[PDB]
């Protein structure tokens, strides 16, 4: 049922980047893992949803 | 001369902000007290000639999407009348005068006088840099150019001077009617990263400090006062919050209008009476 009514979608999990400032607790403006957002992401997983 | 504080703020901020962000030395001077991490991150993102990311500034309620990585937001705010003069009289002028201009002008040789050329005519000469003309030099202004005696000053034939002067508009005369207005204008920096907002606020404070030497607000917008609000989430309905710290700037300016006079006396009719 789910595979039938769903749409193909890329699922990528979220995790806090190591680049977070240890003292303020807020992220670097630019880094490869996360582009200013304080949360990085894992490789995508193909999924129907 | 009606005052548009918002436009003046924008015109002062844009080139000055670009110049400040151009070089790293000034930014390092500004961000001396901040920690290494935020300082270096902001420098990497925005500072330098070849910076990929860029800040922007504009007025409120733009119909288009506005960049929320780093932006300066302006809104007009309140205003109040604080002081008045008798009959609302501010000043009297014999010759119509516009803005006050500063121009660089290298000295030139004329058969009897050294002179400086200028872009536009002169209504009044305020100052010539590092010069105090004496009677011997017989300082004279003749429209576009100002002049002084050639012989005793001949060592300075190519003096790299600069001039502070005033434009000339008309030969008419009138009265200046107006009052003083105490105005408040609000400025806030926006960023989804709070540290970027903090650094942006510091840069804003520095450029406000630097502006006090500007001619226009030295002549028009005296008595600058500042007030800072608390860091607050501007918006919560997005995927991530917008953080900004509003700042309130105060100024005092003289709204005024020139009332011309057509009455000019040139003859007298002194006659006695008999009975
Ligand atoms: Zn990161």
């Amino acid at each position: 049922f789910i595979n039938d009514r769903g749409i193909k979608v890329l699922w990528e999990e979220a995790y806090f980047c190591p680049c977070l400032n240890p003292d303020t607790g807020h992220p670097r403006v630019d880094c490869p893992r996360c582009h200013g957002k304080g949360i990085a992401y894992l490789p995508p997983k193909e999924t129907i949803m | 001369a009606i005052t548009s504080v918002d436009s003046y703020l924008l015109s002062e901020i844009k080139p000055r902000l670009n110049t400040v962000l151009e070089n790293c030395y000034i930014i390092d001077e500004v961000l001396k007290d901040f920690d290494y991490q935020t300082r270096e991150s902001f420098k990497e993102a925005f500072c330098g000639k070849n910076a990929q990311h860029e800040v922007t500034v504009g007025f409120n309620f733009p119909k288009f999407k506005n960049n929320y990585e780093a932006h300066y937001l302006i809104q007009l705010g309140q205003g109040q009348e604080t002081k008045n003069s008798l009959g609302s009289i501010q000043s009297s002028y014999f010759e119509a005068t516009g803005d006050t201009l500063v121009e660089s002008s290298t000295a030139i040789r004329e058969d009897d006088k050294l002179v400086f050329t200028v872009s536009k005519p002169i209504g009044e000469l305020i100052k010539v840099e590092d010069i105090e003309f004496a009677k011997y030099d017989n300082l004279q202004v003749e429209g576009n150019k100002v002049s002084f005696k050639y012989q005793t000053n001949e060592d300075y034939e190519n003096y790299n001077a600069n001039i502070i002067f005033t434009e000339k508009k008309n030969d008419s005369k009138g009265l200046v009617k107006g009052f003083t207005v105490e105005e408040q204008v609000t400025v806030v920096g926006l960023s989804f990263n709070v540290d970027v907002a903090r650094c942006l606020d510091a840069v804003l404070k520095m450029i406000l400090i630097s502006m006090r030497d500007s001619i226009e607000e030295q002549q028009t917008f005296q008595l600058q006062n500042l007030s800072f609000g608390d860091i607050a989430p501007i918006i919560e309905d997005g995927d991530s919050m917008i953080f900004g710290r509003p700042t309130i700037i105060k100024y005092t300016s003289s709204l005024d209008l020139d009332y011309t006079i057509t009455q000019d006396i040139n003859k007298l009719t002194f006659k006695e009476r008999k009975d």
